[PDB]
RNA sequence: UUAUCCAUUUAUAGGGAUGAAUU
RNA sequence: UUGAAAAAAGGAGGGAACGGCUUUGUGCUUUGCUACUCUUAAUACUUGUAUG
RNA sequence: GAAAAGUGUUUAAAGGGGUCCCCGUCUCAAAAGGGAAACAGGUUGAUAUUCCUGUGCCAAUAGUAUUAUGAGUU
RNA sequence: UUUUAAUUUAUUCAUUGGAAUUUUUCAUGUCGAGUCGUGUUCUUUGAGAUUGGAGCACUAAUACGUGUGAUACAUUUCACA
RNA sequence: GAUGUUAGGAGGGCAAAUCCGCCGAAUUUAAGCAUAUAAUUAAGCGGAAGAAAAGAAAAUAACUAUGAUUCCUUUAGUAACGGCGAGUGAACAAGGACCAGCUCAAACGGUUAAUCCUUCGUUUGGUGCAAACCUUUCGACGGAAUUGUCGUU
């Protein structure tokens, strides 16, 4: 029934042969369902479920480790990047659209919005 | 010819595709199939229906002992595909069916 | 001899702080100021009219003009790949003769 | 100095010289297909006035377009409704050609650029020919520099069609203001909404 | 008829899968069956 | 005639005196 | 009224190109020796697992 | 042509064949037109020119190296 | 938890750069053309010898200019842009 | 100028109440109907955003004058239009909500494009468990650009 704090720490190979593992154990029950038996019917739900265990470590092992070897580098995978509604993808960065034109700017830093307590 | 400086999309999962284990799913018990692993050595199997005729070979080389002259499938209307398997006369479908179960 | 500065000469003298003239805009700014002595026109640009003013200009301004065959070479004789116009408006004692 | 009189120049128009140019741009440009990218603004002076920069994400494109009324739209010259509607073929347009004309490049020949403006350049009893100046926004040079950066916002896609472009506001008639437009201003639609609109009051 | 198209096929397999009753045992926790001969698929 | 228009073709030799045919 | 087309195949015309191995010089030329060029079928071995 | 659509070489720099030349829109449209090759007997509760036994047929079959099979040339 | 006000602590030393007003000189610059405009057509408007728009023809002026000042025009003020 | 499965990017479709462009009827009203009316509406086609559009005067006034746009209260069912029939019908001012101004082009700076971007980098920081982000200034090698980038107003 194998949870997955424990999968964590095993390297991939051994996750891989444990899925195998399990497959054919799911196969088996499978076979076994397909021919006149209910014995162990039940027991296929928590064979998938751990099967699923598996993939799932598995997969964001394998994720983490590519996400290692992009690491930076301006251009990435685009499953790697940022993944965001396509509107703000194509949104100008903040940083972007506050950048001012120099005079705007020199204004602003000369005569900014001051604080005047009228009495 | 491409060079990209990255490729564009990496699917680092595990595959999807099918392995021996999802590709054929189960023997068919039913007096026809036990019939035919009677009398002319052949296995009938459910399998997935994407499975190729050589595929299924595939599995069946994997999965079992098991060498095939020839594979007939069917696409059954539960939609599934139904393998006719015809073993080498080396083997003893009987003998084969007994270790599966 | 009178060619203008490259980057790593300007680069060169940014860091340790006579020539022509281009970009026809500077040039009839020049011109109508009285400060250039000759313009040298290139043959073709894609539209005429950007510079079939210039030699009219210089007519007017009695300043000596002449139209030379090659952009591209025009602007080899300073840093680009082609240039419409090149001006000298002062030039060493030792060349004014030339 | 130098744009200054090519503009005068331009001015002219009819005068020999002037109009030698025209003939022969014209010519060329009845030959090319019908919606084309040019290198360099033909009118370089022009474009300045309008939108125009060196700035490397800026393309001209030239834009021909049938002179002339548009019949009116039915199978057959036939018109089932009352008289006053019947006529076709004297029907003129509430668009400008220029519209037409940035209206056709902007749309599907360059839906990924955004239309800036767009000037006259040269024409014949076929054909009147535009420059279209167009900026593609997510070019970094134009995302970056603070002014002109605004196109590369997404209330600016297809400016054109909308009737946002210089043309466009022409014959929406944003161009006069006074009492001369007063039904048209925030929108001519919704000016007459406006006008429309019965406000009741809860209480009343 | 006699000759389908895979997709047809697979289409008849899911309507004759749909056709089945009630499993009995939900009971204990249809009207949308249809008669092949009465209403048709409209394929 | 250069705009424009039409035709013709693989845009195939500038103007005058019942076989084969290709490297 | 004279009664489809094309894929595909074939035939002909034509005469492009022309043995193999070893040695020398800058795919080409020169020098020396005689089993060669095809052809099906089987068999073996690398090349992604070479039959439907 | 505002587009939606309407037309399909009308003024194109429109993939194949040989060792640069020579061809040349693409694509769909026939379960009665064109077209590689199959017959018999047996067998199931329900399939069969499709499984079984037998007997064939068609198309592929990469290179290199042996073998054999025959041709041709000395 | 989100942010955004008030309150609390700034003090020394470096210098490149810029800004505003203020004097005093000299510069009287530049100001968007097949565009405006007129004609004519059609549309639209409450817009009326045409309100806006559009097609076509014709096609300007440079700020002493040109455009509005709801009746076509001329001659000319003035106001406003 | 073509050409590229060259390196990097963008568009396409869905959804629509408000919104922006076109395109565009007729029923209807006029006790008939033809201009009008319905209506610059419905349908059609296209395009945006959390709002859109409009917007910093070639504006209104004729005053002791106001001062971008939008919206509300009004002006006003008024001026006006109209087989002066049916019917349609604003604007300025006034009172509010809200209030924000600006930058290109042109002028000027050539004792030098000061600009700008791509790729490759380099090394201080900040929050995060990581993932990512956040900023910091520094060069190169490319290009772009004198057919005009940047600063000045
Ligand atoms: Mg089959
Ligand atoms: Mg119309
Ligand atoms: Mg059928
Ligand atoms: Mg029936
Ligand atoms: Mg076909
Ligand atoms: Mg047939
Ligand atoms: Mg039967
Ligand atoms: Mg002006
Ligand atoms: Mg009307
Ligand atoms: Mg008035
Ligand atoms: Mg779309
Ligand atoms: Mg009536
Ligand atoms: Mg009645
Ligand atoms: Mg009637
Ligand atoms: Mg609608
Ligand atoms: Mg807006
Ligand atoms: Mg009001
Ligand atoms: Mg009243
Ligand atoms: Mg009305």
């Amino acid at each position: 029934n194998v949870k997955a704090y424990e999968l964590r720490t095993l390297k991939k190979k051994e996750l891989l042969d444990k899925l195998d593992e399990l497959k054919k154990e799911l196969s088996g029950l499978r076979i076994s369902k397909a021919l006149g038996n209910s014995a162990k019917n039940s027991k296929i739900h928590g064979v998938r479920k751990n099967v699923a265990r598996v993939l799932t470590v598995y997969n964001q092992k394998r994720k983490m480790e590519l996400r290692q070897l992009y690491k930076n580098k301006k251009f990435k995978p685009y499953n790697l990047r940022k993944k965001l509604t396509k509107n703000k993808r194509l949104q100008l960065s903040p940083k972007q659209k506050a950048a001012m034109t120099l005079r705007q700017k020199k204004k602003v830093q000369n005569f900014p919005q001051r604080k005047y307590l009228v009495v | 010819a491409r060079n990209p400086k990255c490729p564009r999309i990496v699917k680092s999962c595990h595959s999807k595709t099918l392995d021996k284990y999802g590709l054929i799913k189960y023997p068919l018990t039913s007096e026809k199939a036990m019939k035919k692993i009677e009398e002319i050595n052949t296995l009938v199997f459910m399998c997935d229906k994407r499975a190729n005729k050589k595929n299924i070979k595939k599995s069946v080389k994997n999965l079992f002992g098991i060498e095939c002259d020839k594979v007939n499938v069917l696409n059954t209307l539960n939609g599934d595909k139904k393998a006719y398997v015809r073993l080498s006369g080396e083997h003893d479908a009987l003998e084969v069916a007994n270790k599966i179960g | 001899a009178y060619k203008p500065e490259s980057k790593t000469d300007k680069k060169q003298r940014l860091l340790n702080k006579l020539f022509l003239k281009y970009g026809i805009n500077h040039i009839t700014k020049l011109v109508e100021n009285k400060k250039a002595n000759l313009v040298v026109i290139a043959n073709d640009v894609s539209p005429i009219e950007l510079v079939l003013f210039l030699p009219a200009l210089c007519r007017l301004k009695e300043v000596p003009y002449c139209i030379v065959k090659d952009k591209a070479t025009l602007g080899k004789l300073v840093h680009k790949k082609t240039a419409t116009a090149v001006c000298l408006e002062s030039v060493k004692k030792e060349d004014q003769e030339k | 100095g130098a744009y200054k009189y090519i503009q005068e120049i331009w001015k002219k128009k009819q005068s020999d010289a002037m109009h030698f140019l025209l003939r022969v741009r014209t010519w060329e440009y009845r030959q090319l297909p019908v919606v084309h990218r040019v290198s360099k603004p033909s009118r370089p002076d022009k474009a300045r006035r309008l939108g125009y920069k060196a700035i490397q994400g800026f393309v001209i494109y030239r834009v021909r377009v049938r002179r002339g009324d548009r019949k009116k739209r039915v199978k057959k010259g036939i018109v089932h409704g009352k008289p006053k509607h019947q006529g076709v073929h004297k029907q003129k347009s509430t668009r400008n050609l220029k519209s037409v004309a940035e209206g056709k490049v902007g749309k599907s020949i360059c839906g990924n650029l955004r239309v800036l403006n767009s000037y006259w350049v040269g024409q014949d009893a076929v054909y009147k020919y535009y420059e279209v100046i167009l900026v593609d926004p997510n070019h970094n040079a134009v995302r970056n520099n603070p002014k002109i950066n605004w196109i590369c916002n997404p209330v600016h896609k297809h400016r054109e069609l909308r009737g946002l472009t210089s043309a466009g506001k022409k014959y929406r008639g944003l161009r006069v203001k006074g009492h001369l437009s007063a039904k048209s201003r925030p929108s001519i639609r919704a000016n007459w909404k406006r006008r429309q609109l019965i406000k009741l009051r809860k209480c009343r | 008829g006699s000759i389908k198209r895979f997709r047809l096929k697979q289409r008849l397999g899911k309507c004759r899968r749909q056709n089945r009753p009630v499993p009995h045992w939900y009971r204990l926790k249809n009207t949308k069956r249809r008669h092949w001969r009465r209403t048709k698929l409209g394929l």
